[PDB]
């Protein structure tokens, strides 16, 4: 039984650490250029290029450092809600209401090859290498797609509602994602069967990260409330919750160390939530409509934020 | 900074094309087809202008239209819909002999009244349409109008059952004066359909042009 | 299956050591800062 | 015409240099005032030889909407529609016309290319403010009556290239004025008047006089009415109640608002320039015209004040940019 081990909570264990309190946060530096709606973002982890995907039909790439476009992609369509950037830096995928993950490779900007199979709106990219990618459609299910064959290798499924997002672990071997039916799951790449899963929201999940280390993860609802569950314990670790918000979840993302939680409300800004202590520090504000995407990069540098203004900004 | 200065200079032309092919995104219009008992997104796309979304494209008095049927989607709406929101208008297609069947109409009722009572679809109108125009004058002969609705205004003819259907579709518009909704009964003509679309969009564009001239 | 507590100390252990590596948590430098 | 020092003692009926301004008939060389002759004469020829609490606040307030009206834009708006750049430059020649009062109380109570590069802003401000309210009347009529052709013709190059047209040809109406022109102190305190060469005094006058009058009244007027006439027989088809009514009373209130602080003015020029129904007073006919010039001049400076007002905060959708950005 799960509630058998649950001897004890993270907080009470955490509140013997430092409160982190508040965090200096201001706006660096903002990515203009778009003309639309911005749904979803990827870092790389060289933290030098972005990528970024807007309602215009252009998927044009972010120079972080110098604020400029380095590449631009005219998309076949402009509905598009999730585009991802590979760690080698050659194919950007991108996906959108055709229910196919195009492909393009800047290193020529030509495109490889778009991938179809899916029934349901695509909704989540993510490359493992790159040759591996999974992606996330609304058909209530997960697959693994291969860019060389440009079929799909390995179906995950089990959830009742359509899934929106997922995230890889840092060794790229372990994936969850979220559905509305407030589940989320956990599926090993290589076997392909799905080890436990994480359920206990009240609401559509819309966000999930993985930590650092891997042995936690981070999701994101829209009942205004973030909850953390760890593999080691298959259970809910601890809640981030506050009576003043009440709106919905979009992104929530995870820094080097974890100690901050970067989750982006409906509340056309984002707050910070220590992920120890459950103690806000600090509301990423500037934004003047709703925000979707939101990412930290992999050398804990900066932190990309980007609303529906068509706008990005970068925090330190 | 040679290398710096190419970067910024490609960037420069990189901004002139998204400027150029911005400006074509507010010239065409953006229309938006939906149906809960798959009437909706038909017998509109035959006309002689003429994968997950279809997308037509074709010109029509010097204004170019785009129509997206979301068919193949049979997620939740409320995960999507927020994408189509800022578009000139939405084509709404309801059969009218889609009354009888298992409840159509009620099941239309239900999906018009969620899109248009939306939070993200207020400022853009909704341009409905009565289709399958002609099955529907032998139907009201045999099958009565009283099945679907319990007040049939006690008239079972056709000039007052296309009133009755069309006046009710506004009572499940909450907001009158905040957003607006047009009603046309399709016709077996193709170029006639297309004229109210055409008559439709050209007048919303002039609601929009008073909001941003400030009259509005 | 293992006891709650022990994943919890083992991931406020993992940032704990992490913390000082954190540019978010500690502020790096404006010069050693590309932004 | 510019301000109030350009109102100069004339010699209505006929030792220092002096010229008199070009708002009185029958000019002539001032000389005690001898008045010999302002052409033909060998001794004129051989001389030549050798309310003001309440005129601020409006100002301030039009000056306090003039750039509210401009960084509203950038912040929010960022000018991709292409009505923005006509406001956004129409509050920039509104910003001409408000910034010379404050340097002409600087120039009294203390040069002559300072003076000359003053009223040529002045007018270049109010020529271009008057041009921009004409294209801003034809591009709300465009987008009425024009929708699609609006949607395949507005482009942000082409406002662009007419606003750059339209300032070049507000200087080319205004540079008549700046090559007949000097400072013309002759006092202690600083006047600064307009003067013309006197070779063609009374067709000269009455050209610039028409073409200021025309340009004033008669071509925005028309431009307006029809403009306007056109949106009412393409809104009167708006199936609302509420908004068409609106629109429609905003419509005239623009109109008559545009005619009651524009019209006076250009009465009061008609009457001083030809000079016909009264001219034979020496100050009865002065004082009085003077007094209106200032009271006409100071009502068109509330209107240019009051143009963003009516231009931008009657939308809906302008109003609820304010809020965001006051947050």
């Amino acid at each position: 039984a799960r509630k058998a081990c649950a001897d004890a909570t993270l907080s009470q264990i955490t509140n013997n650490i430092d409160p982190v309190g508040r965090i200096q946060m201001r706006t660096r530096r903002t990515l203009r250029g778009h003309l639309a709606k911005i749904y979803a973002m990827h870092w790389g982890t060289d933290s030098r290029l972005l990528v970024s995907a807007s309602q215009d039909g252009k998927l044009i790439i972010w120079d972080s450092y110098t604020t400029n476009k380095v590449h631009a992609i005219p998309l076949r369509s402009s509905w598009v809600m999730t585009c991802a950037y590979a760690p080698s830096g050659n194919y950007v995928a991108c996906g959108g209401l055709d229910n196919i993950c195009s492909i393009y490779n800047l290193k020529t900007v030509r495109v490889s090859r778009e991938l179809a199979g899916h029934t349901g709106y695509l909704s989540c990219c993510r490359f493992l290498d790159d040759n591996q990618i999974v992606t996330s459609s609304g058909d209530t299910t997960c697959a693994l797609w291969d860019i060389e064959t440009g079929q799909q290798t390995t179906t995950f499924t089990g959830h009742t509602g359509d899934v929106m997002s997922l995230s890889l672990a840092p060794d790229t071997r372990l994936f969850v994602s979220g559905a509305c039916d407030a589940s989320a799951k956990l599926w090993d790449v290589r076997e392909g069967m799905c080890r436990q899963t994480f359920t206990g929201h009240e609401s559509d999940i819309n966000a999930i990260c993985f930590f650092p280390n891997g042995n936690a993860f981070a999701t994101g609802s829209d009942d205004a409330t973030c909850r953390l569950f760890d593999l080691r314990a298959d259970q809910e670790l601890m809640t981030y919750s506050h009576d003043n918000i009440i709106c919905g979840i979009t992104s929530v993302s995870f820094s080097k160390s974890g100690r901050l939680l970067l989750a982006g409300y409906d509340d056309f800004n984002c707050n910070v939530w220590d992920a120890l202590k459950a103690d806000r520090a600090g509301v990423l504000a500037g934004h003047d409509n709703r925000v979707s995407c939101l990412g930290v990069t992999d050398d804990g540098m900066a932190v990309a934020t980007g609303s529906w203004d068509s706008f990005l900004k970068i925090w330190n | 900074s040679a290398e710096d200065k190419a970067a910024v200079e490609r960037s420069k032309m990189i901004d002139r094309n998204l400027r150029e092919d911005g400006e074509k995104a507010a010239r065409e219009v953006k229309l938006l087809l939906l149906g809960a008992g798959e009437s909706g997104k038909c017998t509109i796309v035959k006309q002689m202008k003429i994968t997950g979304i279809v997308e037509t494209h074709f010109t029509f008095k010097d204004l170019h239209f785009k129509m997206f049927d979301v068919t193949a989607q049979r997620s939740e709406r409320k995960k999507w819909i927020h994408c189509f929101e800022g578009v000139t208008a939405i084509i709404f297609c309801v059969a009218l002999s889609d009354y009888d069947l298992v409840n159509r109409m009620h099941a239309s009722m239900k999906l018009f009244d969620s899109i248009c009572n939306n939070k993200w679809f207020t400022d853009t109108s909704i341009i409905l349409f009565l289709n399958k125009k002609d099955l529907f004058e032998e139907k009201i002969k045999k099958s009565p109008l009283t099945i679907c609705y319990p007040e049939y205004a006690g008239s079972n003819t056709y000039e007052e059952a296309a009133a009755y259907i069309q006046c009710q579709f506004e009572d499940l518009n909450k907001r009158k004066d905040t957003k607006e909704i047009y009603t046309h009964f399709t016709c077996s003509t193709d170029t006639k359909n297309v004229q109210f679309v055409f008559d439709a969009v050209t007048d919303v564009i002039i609601k929009n042009n008073l909001k941003d001239c400030g009259l509005f | 299956r293992i006891k709650v507590s022990k994943a919890a100390a083992d991931l406020m252990a993992y940032c704990e050591a992490h913390a000082k590596e954190d540019p978010l948590l500690t502020p790096v430098p404006a010069s050693e800062n590309p932004f | 015409s510019p301000y109030s020092s350009d109102t100069t003692p004339c010699c209505f009926a006929y030792k220092e240099y002096c010229y008199t301004s070009g708002k009185c008939s029958n000019p002539a060389v001032v000389f005690r005032q001898v008045c010999a002759n302002p052409e033909k004469k060998w001794v004129r020829e051989y001389i030549n030889s050798l309310l003001p609490p309440l005129y601020s606040l409006v100002f301030i307030f039009g000056f306090v909407g003039n750039m509210l009206v401009i960084l509203i834009l950038i912040n929010c708006k960022r000018l991709k529609s292409m009505t923005d750049i006509y406001l956004l430059n129409l509050a920039i020649s509104d910003l001409f016309f408000l910034l010379t009062v404050p340097f002409w109380a600087h120039y009294a109570a203390a040069g002559n290319t300072m003076c000359q590069l003053l009223t040529g802003l002045y007018f270049i401000g109010f020529f271009s403010g008057i041009f921009f309210i004409i294209l801003l009347t034809i591009d709300r009529y465009l987008a009425v009556v024009h929708a699609v052709f609006a949607l395949k013709a507005r482009t942000v190059t082409f406002g662009v290239v007419t606003s750059v047209i339209t300032w070049v040809v507000a200087v080319f109406a205004s540079l008549p004025n700046i090559i007949f022109t000097r400072s013309q102190k002759c006092g202690l305190h600083y006047t600064c008047s307009s003067h013309f060469p006197y070779s063609q005094y009374q067709f000269w006058k009455n050209f610039q006089t028409l073409k200021i009058v025309i340009l004033g009244l008669v071509l925005p007027l028309l431009v307006m009415v029809i403009c306007y006439s056109g949106i009412l027989k393409t809104l009167l088809r708006c199936r609302n109640e509420k908004k068409r009514h609106r629109a429609v009373r905003l419509i005239f209130t623009i109109m008559i608002v545009y005619f009651l602080f524009w019209a006076p003015y250009n009465i009061v020029l008609l009457l001083n320039t030809f000079q016909e129904f009264f001219g034979l007073n020496n100050c009865s006919s002065s004082n009085r015209l003077d007094q209106a010039m200032q009271v006409t001049e100071t009502l068109g400076m509330t209107h240019c004040c009051i143009n963003p007002i009516i231009y931008a905060f009657v939308g809906e959708k302008f109003r609820n940019y304010l809020l965001v950005f006051f947050q």
